């Protein structure tokens, strides 16, 4: 879940309880916009953060000239032989050594972890 | 007194010739250190 805004002067959105109808809508206290909300939850918290870092690294990473690279792990889609590879960055996680692949070839943008 | 003197006939130094191993024995040294390179990259090979 993530931040909306009102459609007439793009403020944030924040929920409020309706008491009547007993449901929840958000309203931007900064007019009368009201709207319902249709995802049930307004706070999450990943406390434990166990989510994988293949949406942080990008495909342009592969360029980089004093990245390591192999033969030996061939990509899934294309099977290109040359995917350059490297180490972790979340500083909080029950391991920190794990290797992370990038597809070498300038249009396979496939990232994956073994 | 008496050790010094008594130095003066035997003499002591130091050089290369003190520095210098065996050849077997850089053999070995090189042997040992291509070993425990290679189990490094054996425990880094394992971690990775
Ligand atoms: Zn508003
Ligand atoms: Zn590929």
């Amino acid at each position: 879940v993530g931040i909306r805004f009102c459609q007439e002067c793009n403020n944030m959105l924040y929920p409020k309880e309706d008491k009547e109808n007993r449901i929840l809508l958000y309203a931007c206290r900064n007019c009368d916009y009201q709207q319902e909300a249709d995802n049930s939850c307004i706070y999450v918290n990943k406390i434990t953060h166990e989510v994988d870092e293949l949406t942080q690294i990008i495909a342009d990473v592969s360029q980089d000239p004093t990245l390591p690279r192999t033969e030996d792990h061939p990509c899934q889609k294309c099977g290109h032989k040359e995917a350059v590879f490297f180490q972790s960055h979340s500083a909080r996680a029950e391991d920190a050594m794990r290797l992370y692949y990038v597809c070498t070839a300038p249009h396979c943008g496939h990232r994956w972890t073994e | 007194t008496v050790i010094n003197n008594w130095l003066l006939i035997e003499g002591h130094t130091i050089g290369i010739g003190d520095s210098i191993a065996d050849s077997k024995t850089y053999q070995d040294i090189q042997n040992t250190i291509k070993k425990a390179k290679q189990d490094v990259i054996e425990v880094i090979e394992k971690a990775h």
